[PDB]
């Protein structure tokens, strides 16, 4: 039982041990967002007579 | 066809570390199947017939 006891503590520490890791890589990425018409700034100004 | 098997049991193992101190938890668990864990002495002198 003493043995037993030894043993199984001794497991406990070589179950210690670490695999690995894992993480998520987006620091820096952005979303898009979409712009859905142009914007043109242009006006046509015309006389009444249409001269 | 005939065979013989000795069946002592089925012990998992796991793989990344020490096989020996996993060995150990499991010796004292087979000694207990086998009754050699305590002193003893064999007394298996009577078992005959003639």
């Amino acid at each position: 039982e003493d043995m037993a006891k030894i043993y199984g503590a001794v497991a406990a520490v070589s179950k210690n041990v670490n695999s690995s890791v894992t993480y998520e890589v987006k620091r820096g990425t952005h979303e898009l967002i979409k712009v859905p018409t142009i914007p043109h700034n242009l006006v046509l100004i015309q006389s009444d007579n249409g001269k | 066809h005939a065979l013989i098997k000795e069946d002592l049991g089925q012990w998992p193992v796991e793989t990344g570390i020490s096989l020996v101190n996993q060995a150990g938890v499991f010796a004292v668990q087979l000694a207990n199947k086998l009754g050699i864990d305590k002193p003893f002495v064999l007394d298996a002198g009577s078992n005959y017939f003639t």
